[PDB]
DNA sequence: TCAGATTCCATTCGAATCCATTCGAAAATGATTACATTCGAATCCATTCGAAGATTCCATTTGAGCCTGCTCGAGCAGGCTCAAATGGAATCTTCGAATGGATTCGAATGTAATCATTTTCG
DNA sequence: CGAAAATGATTACATTCGAATCCATTCGAAGATTCCATTTGAGCCTGCTCGAGCAGGCTCAAATGGAATCTTCGAATGGATTCGAATGTAATCATTTTCGAATGGATTCGAATGGAATCTGATG
């Protein structure tokens, strides 16, 4: 049960970011899920590139790689 | 007291005015590594992978939640329901 | 060149009864095309990121890893590697 | 042959030529990467093929077109995520 | 008619006012260009796929608001979301 | 040319997306993002034909923009 | 050197050794389509940095921070179209 | 090997009384990187096209045009012309 | 009109940037080949241009019925406030696992000639 | 169904290149100890969503003109495509030198704290 440890508070801020003015209830556990689709997928890609290099340690390159896989590209941990 | 709607919008400048990230560090990483379980057994991270994943799926959240924004206003309201994130993320091909 | 040869085979020993026009051969030989190129620009980079310079069958098969979805990605795997073994006992 | 020596029909001294003009830099190929690659393009067509073969038996006729292909590839949901193309025809 | 039209394979638009919209629109940014009869033929395909994949996503964006009818405001927030505005 | 693509035109391409009713203030708007998207094409096909010292539009420069596009097509020689 | 001839910046001779590492099978890459990329790169550089330090200026900060390459970034329409990657450290547009 | 001294040097030509913090240099050498491939792709396939070997300047404006948007295509084509001009004087 | 929130002016300092030195790494110079691109001809396909015609799509008006937009009251669900409990951060301490660089060294890919298919075009 | 110009396949090295062992160092993992900031219920209230009945708008279908698309025919020509020859130039050795990367050190620009003056919001 590590996912309820995204509390309702955090969403709320990654809500408020966003410009969200009011918030249903049911608005936490959908989130959770599809927090959870996304890290599977990219969380995937990258153990899959640590095990070619023959590696037992995830490096942040392997996420950099699996994220430009995924087509989200990011600035600021190599590249 | 405030009436409902001012420290909404006042949170909302304040957290589209700042640069940190919005969830705690401890439980992220736990998550991480309860899912990266299933993939392969006694596996290390390095903090900056933790810390990559965690920029990258702040961003995502909050790039959805404006999509969820719009749909929620498309159909005349300021209340974002679980059908706004469900069109979002059908048109978006998800 | 074309894969019309492989691909009328493959068709003969799926289904010995059934033929095929050219328009769906045309785009046989489009899929196959395509799916080659996925597959060799993957390898390529995967050579590239760990400083090595020969493309062997893992590349290959890391790189059918990240291409094809699951299901689809475990019978590939399952059916190269059947045939590279089949290649190097004879 | 080398595909008769794999077990395969689709060409492995080609795609093993088409590997080689595909590397940067001086970059070699191996021989046992292009029986790989043969062997997950003759089962993605197989794949493709058997489910276009089926949906053309279920109309019964005796051809492959276009609109067989499309129905068989947008039916399965790997085949759908794989294959994102526009089939002209179809 | 929409079984009609969704259970066939045919082109929709008329093939002389396409040819003649892609010849005017091509030439800002080349004069005195010619085409091959394939390259509109591919233009059209490719068109006629976008206009129907882009409808399917407004007719869900209609649904969403408890209509039937489709609205401009349907198109722009499927576009939008899409990536195209 | 643009008003030679026609309402009934239209409406056979929003029946085929399983739409029900149409309003009427749809075609203006279906008429430009089909010019948008055309535009957006045959600028890159026209820019492959240049690269090539041609005269002519081939049906490869076209797949090849489309391609780029992250809209494949199949059929057409590629 | 090459990139003082060109009249440049960023390195001739550089570019062209990375450029010659990345051709598929046996490519030869000419002297000018260096001078050419590095002009590109440069360019492009110059274009970003200036609307960033603009941006930093705005706030009275001497320094320049991944916040207001983000700030700069978004609030051009062609730099927002070539550049969709996320920026660590750069958070939204207020836009409410 | 990084981009840090000549992205200094850009910067110290455009604002000369500003500097820049090491986060942000990361951040433009990643997207110096990024463009680099871009273009070099791009490059390579449009050789692989016409079936030629050497890639030229004229791949490298053809991969610009295709790869950049509207007025920044423009003046980045500018900029390189005419630098390879000055160059080949 | 009064309690909260927001922004600004002073002070110090410590985290961070800019400047200064040595150096192996790589860039520029100078011939030398070959290798690839360019420049004339010479077929030879394939696009444009014109003409015709029954037909088959498209255009316009009317009208009815269906759909959407508006007003209004009810309730219900979300926000704001506050007091208690909990768990993250953070600052060391130790250790226990695992990269990454060298040095052999054994595995395997490419090049050269000669076939012996083999696929591609009638 | 037939012919023949590509083009794999075989034999044999030459030599890169990719593996196997070892040694150190980073660095990542596991313990421990607080203050304290963040989360959690719970209560109270208000405004936002939703359903129903009207009222107005406006879409679909049908019929009758009418108009312009589609296929075939055929010259005319121009513009891709191939064939040699002739250059243009990029890659390869061999030196020599300059430059950029890592290591240190002096300002100094961002970063807490501490009030103070407005700004804003809400009930009277």
């Amino acid at each position: 049960d590590n996912i309820q440890g995204i509390t309702k508070p955090a969403i709320r801020r990654l809500a408020r970011r966003g410009g969200v003015k009011r918030i249903s209830g049911l608005i936490y556990e959908e989130t959770r899920g599809v927090l959870k689709v996304f890290l599977e997928n990219v969380i995937r890609d990258a153990v899959t590139y640590t095990e070619h290099a023959k590696r037992k340690t995830v490096t942040a390159m392997d996420v950099v790689y699996a994220l430009k896989r995924q087509g989200r590209t990011l600035y600021g941990f190599g590249g | 007291r405030y009436r409902p709607g001012t420290v909404a919008l006042r949170e909302i400048r304040r957290y589209q005015k700042s640069t940190e990230l919005l969830i705690r560090k401890l439980p992220f990483q736990r998550l991480v590594r309860e899912i990266a379980q299933d993939f392969k057994t006694d596996l290390r991270f390095q903090s900056s992978a933790v810390m990559a994943l965690q920029e990258a799926s702040e961003a995502y959240l909050v790039g959805l939640f404006e999509d969820t924004n719009l749909c929620a206003i498309h159909a005349k309201r300021v209340t974002i329901m679980p059908k706004d994130i469900q069109l979002a993320r059908r048109i978006r091909g998800e | 060149e074309s894969y019309s040869i492989y691909v009328y085979k493959v068709l003969k020993q799926v289904h010995p009864d059934t033929g095929i026009s050219s328009k769906a051969m045309g785009i046989m030989n489009s899929f196959v095309n395509d799916i080659f190129e996925r597959i060799a620009g993957e390898a390529s980079r995967l050579a590239h990121y760990n400083k090595r310079s020969t493309i062997t069958s893992r590349e290959i098969q890391t790189a059918v890893r990240l291409l094809l979805p699951g299901e689809l990605a475990k019978h590939a795997v399952s059916e190269g590697t059947k045939a590279v073994t089949k290649y190097t006992s004879a | 042959s080398r595909s008769q020596r794999a077990g395969l029909q689709f060409p492995v001294g080609r795609i093993h030529r088409h590997l080689k003009s595909r590397t940067t830099s001086h970059g070699r190929v191996g021989a046992t990467a292009a029986v790989y690659s043969a062997a997950i393009l003759e089962y993605l067509t197989a794949e493709v093929l058997e489910l276009a073969g089926n949906a053309s038996k279920d109309l019964k006729v005796k051809r492959i077109t276009p609109r067989h292909l499309q129905l068989a590839i947008r039916g399965d949901e790997e085949l759908d995520s794989l294959i994102k193309a526009t089939i002209a025809g179809g």
